[PDB]
């Protein structure tokens, strides 16, 4: 699925929340 | 094939305005993002602006906000960069580049997939300066009479006192490329550029083989063909 | 803004070696990181996208990886054609600021090669104009470090020459260099002996090329 249409209406905080949800919080785990 | 072709660059005075164009071919322009990225002489890459032709959304680097405007004409598959109130620090090669749609996708099996700039234009040079355009003088660097018998000789052309960049040099209309070295231009204390172009050739070949340097300074519409001979 | 702190700023390595270039993002960029290769005077070319995906047509010796906010480009078996400046780039903000690392200049090592040296007097046509340029050429040498000194009637010249060096050659990994001495016509005509003296690791002793203005 393309995410562009969703991301276009979101703040940076909301965008990064969604992206980090989809990558399973990769930056914050072993 | 995918093609991006920039135009509109050149010399402009401080405080002046220029409009760059990026003519796109070979892909779905509505289904793309167009970016302008610039490179000051000898420096790194700097993103300038982006546009989505479909939504019309735009974004700008803080260094150009309020002075530059990016736009697109989908009927023309063309993107534009209007640059106002130009400063010396805007001097740079400006590249157009694209993302194919989408910027980012997600599939449970593969994860997130981000786009990147897979096609770029050749770039167009913008020079912001008060200095006046001047075409070069071309002088031969003649091969030395102390000819290395069975060895190698060098000859060349000195391209002196021009502004702005760039000049192009070819040899024998582009047929001679092996052993050619065209040096980066140096800015002289006078404020004008100079460079040399040299070629190494068999000493045996001097006086039988002809060597012509073709110099083009498009900013002044100067074209020079200089035959370089012994003496 | 999100910064990309790229390291090293330059490196030199032998053919066949494994080279590592890294970029640390100042905050999360997900996997929205690309790597580009730029040859002199040319637009950048894409190598790696989305942190770890090899772009079609790029040799498999290039690879990208991610560990959190740290990103690595590995060139596994370095080749002469890999001379270039490499850049990382993040694009995590949709239709937002894109930022580049500062670049890494990669030099390819090769065997020592001494310069061929040539000196060129000013042409008569240039002399009519009032100026004299004397040119010294150092052709196809390695390593880069080189000293060129100008002597006019044995007097070391200070402040009146400029040097230019080519980018490293993508096939034979050599450099070439020009030094140009600029004199007024009157000064050029006062003197007889013009000499370029070149020092370089490939030369057993410094090499002098000279001419007599006569």
């Amino acid at each position: 699925m393309e995410l562009d249409a969703i991301l276009d209406n979101l703040s940076d905080e909301e965008q990064i929340e969604l992206l980090e949800l989809l990558e399973e919080e990769e930056n914050y785990r072993n | 094939e995918v093609q991006l072709v920039e135009s509109g660059g050149g010399l402009v005075q401080p405080g002046g305005s220029l409009r760059l164009s990026c003519a796109a071919s070979g892909f779905n322009f509505y289904s793309s993002y167009i970016h302008w990225v610039r490179q000051a002489p000898g420096k790194g890459l700097e993103w300038v602006a982006s546009i989505s032709p479909y939504s019309g959304s735009t974004s700008y680097a803080d260094s150009v906000k309020g002075r530059f405007t990016i736009s697109a004409d989908t009927s023309k598959n063309t993107a534009y960069l209007q640059m106002n109130s130009l400063r010396a620090e805007d001097t740079a090669v400006y590249y157009c580049a694209r993302y194919s749609w989408p910027w980012v996708s997600y599939k449970p099996y593969y994860g997130l997939h981000f786009s990147a700039m897979d096609y770029w234009g050749q770039g167009t040079l913008v020079t912001v300066s008060s200095a006046s355009t001047k075409g070069p003088s071309v002088f031969p660097l003649a091969p030395s009479s102390k000819s290395t018998s069975g060895g190698t000789a060098a000859l060349g052309c000195l391209v002196k006192d021009y502004f702005p960049e760039p000049v192009t040099v070819s040899w024998n209309s582009g047929a001679l490329t092996s052993g050619v070295h065209t040096f980066p231009a140096v800015l002289q204390s006078s404020g004008l550029y100079s460079l040399s172009s040299v070629v190494t050739v068999p000493s045996s070949s001097l006086g039988t083989q002809t060597y012509i340097c073709n110099v083009n300074h498009k900013p002044s519409n100067t074209k020079v063909d200089k035959k370089v001979e012994p003496k | 803004d999100i910064q990309m702190t790229q390291s090293p700023s330059s490196l030199s390595a032998s053919v066949g070696d494994r080279v590592t270039i890294t970029c640390r993002a100042s905050q999360s960029v997900s996997s929205a990181v690309a790597w580009y290769q730029q040859k002199p005077g040319k637009a950048p070319k894409l190598l790696i996208y989305s942190a770890s995906s090899l772009y079609s047509g790029v040799p498999s010796r290039f690879s990208g990886s991610r560990s959190g906010t740290d990103f690595t480009l590995t060139i596994s078996s370095l080749q002469p054609e890999d001379f270039a400046t490499y850049y990382c780039q993040q694009s995590v903000s949709y239709m937002g600021p894109l930022t580049f690392g500062q670049g890494t200049k990669v030099e390819i090592k090769r065997t020592v090669a001494a310069p061929s040296v040539f000196i060129f007097p000013p042409s008569d046509s240039q002399l009519k104009s009032g100026t004299a340029s004397v040119v010294c050429l150092l052709n196809n040498f390695y390593p880069r470090e080189a000293k060129v000194q100008w002597k006019v009637d044995n007097a070391l010249q200070s402040g009146n020459s400029q040097e230019s060096v080519t980018e490293q050659d993508s096939k034979d990994s050599t450099y070439s260099l020009s030094s140009t001495l600029t004199l007024s016509k009157a000064d050029y005509e006062k003197h007889k002996v013009y000499a370029c003296e070149v020092t370089h690791q490939g030369l057993s002793s410094p090499v002098t090329k000279s001419f007599n203005r006569g």
